[PDB]
């Protein structure tokens, strides 16, 4: 239960962590995850929530997700406070174990902040109506948990095991490590969305996860842009050397770092396409050949098998309405040259892949019709009336 | 004089009271009076053709009950 | 931010 004093206590602890990090003796880099920016940003969003719930503090206080988040915020802030207390001088040692823990805790605050903004957009609770990107993933969460925002790990593990069986406790604990971003032993709808975006398609979820995050030597998990260039510097004279990682700023998305014919160390983003599709493409035309400089590259052919696109039938209501316009439902309304063959997830807006690519090339990952973030895409076919 | 329709992905279909002599800028300002969308963020489409701010409705052969699409930034 | 297109 979240009261007035509990929130005030959290902020006082948050302030102490800021004071400890403000020390010029640490000389920490401004690059994300930057805790000196993350904690003050967490204070403002919480303040935004409270102003949206002024008077309605009974509804906010008894809210399960908010209770859990606040409990985890105090715990993570106190953990950082103790980290500075135990081994004070080790905080200034560049690559020491306590310093690596501060970088790990900073990542957690970044995930925690993105989760809070995802569940409470504009300060109002939208967790019960959270839009899961992939359709098959959304149907799993609805049938197993309904409109629940957060569920305990053991409850998530038993539901998942029914659809995608888990081989061992070793696999379950590795699976827990990748999906539980906030490190609180609970799995949120936001965390689920991220895992199901990265390890798509849903139909072979654990196979994709095992082949890309467990058995793949190229998997580096969360890594900053600079660290990718720093790790690939060892393999400058080995053309085809590559690595793939996650970004705290671009949650749910992948990023590949490779060495060219000359070197230079280039970094690309596949954007809403399955990672193995880009890795297989990248291997057959000699770009991604050596994962983490190793001679042996994993064969991912078993994951990529030509599948049919989802079909959408236009109704009588839609046909009649489009006839008045002097057009069809299936025609792309941006170019008016092709039929709609791609669906933006989760808004559902349709256009041709051509208009999408051009929009993404210049404007970014935002829907042309409603400005909603392009969390994912799906190729589709619109069957005329 | 006449009425045109503006199809959006942010709400219901916008019906606007217009004249053929009206510029694309005037139409964008009329959408601004309807949805509060900044005109510099609006991109109007007529049968897959992007409408230029300087030109008028009559220049693109936009007649009565014509449907325009709204694209944002 | 300066990334790189897909090869
Ligand atoms: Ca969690
Ligand atoms: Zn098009
Ligand atoms: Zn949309």
């Amino acid at each position: 239960t979240v009261d007035k004093k509990m929130v005030e206590k959290c902020w006082k602890l948050m302030d102490k962590v800021v004071r400890l990090c403000q020390n010029p003796k640490l000389a920490l880099k401004n690059s994300p995850p930057y805790i000196l920016d993350l904690l003050p940003d967490t204070y403002q969003h919480l303040r935004t929530i409270l102003s949206r719930y002024e008077g309605k503090m009974e509804t906010l206080g008894e809210n399960e997700y908010f209770r859990v988040f606040m409990e985890n915020l105090m715990k993570k802030t106190k953990q950082t406070i103790s980290l500075f207390k135990e081994g004070k001088e080790r905080m200034y040692e560049e690559n020491s174990q306590p310093r690596r823990n501060l970088t790990k805790l900073s990542l957690i605050f970044s995930h925690m902040l993105a989760e809070l903004k995802g569940i409470f957009p504009s300060g109002l609770f939208q967790g019960d109506t959270f839009r899961i990107t992939k359709a098959d993933a959304a149907e799993f969460w609805r049938k197993a948990f309904g409109e629940k925002t957060i569920v305990p790990w053991k409850s998530f593990r038993q539901a998942l095991h029914e659809v995608h069986p888990i081989s061992s406790g070793l696999e379950a604990m590795a699976l827990k490590s990748t999906i539980d971003l906030t490190c609180n032993d609970y799995i949120s709808v936001f965390e689920f969305d991220i895992f199901t975006r990265l390890f798509q398609p849903w139909s072979s979820l654990l196979r994709n996860w095992n082949s890309l995050a467990v058995t793949h030597p190229g998997y580096m998990a969360f890594l900053t842009y600079d660290e990718v260039k720093a790790r690939l510097q060892k393999f400058i004279h080995k053309p085809g050397s590559y690595i793939f990682r996650l970004s705290c700023t671009r949650l749910g998305q992948w990023a590949i770092g490779y060495v060219t014919a000359d070197g230079n160390i280039l970094q690309t983003i596949p954007h809403n396409k399955p990672l193995f599709q880009a890795l297989i493409d990248g291997f057959r035309e000699g770009f991604y050949l050596f994962p983490d400089g190793r001679n042996q590259n994993p064969d991912l052919t078993g994951l990529c098998e030509p599948t049919p696109q989802d079909h959408i039938k236009v109704t009588q209501e839609q046909f009649e309405l489009y006839c008045e316009m002097g057009s069809t439902f299936q025609l792309c309304k941006i170019c008016a040259e092709n039929d709609k063959d791609v669906k933006i997830e989760p808004c559902g807006h349709l256009m041709c892949t051509s208009c999408l690519t051009s929009w993404q090339e210049s404007e970014g990952q935002g829907c042309p019709f409603c400005r909603c973030e392009i969390k994912g895409t799906e190729p589709i076919v619109v069957d005329p009336f | 004089s006449m009425h045109i329709f503006v199809k959006t992905g942010i709400g219901p279909i916008i019906s606007l009271e217009v004249e053929p002599s009206d510029t694309i800028e005037n139409v964008k300002a009329k959408i601004q009076d309807k949805e509060g969308i900044p005109p510099d963020q609006q991109r109007l489409i007529f049968v897959g053709k992007q409408l230029e701010d300087g030109r008028t409705l009559s220049d693109y052969n936009i007649r009565k009950a014509s449907y325009l699409y709204l694209v944002l930034r | 931010d300066g990334y790189t297109p897909e090869p």
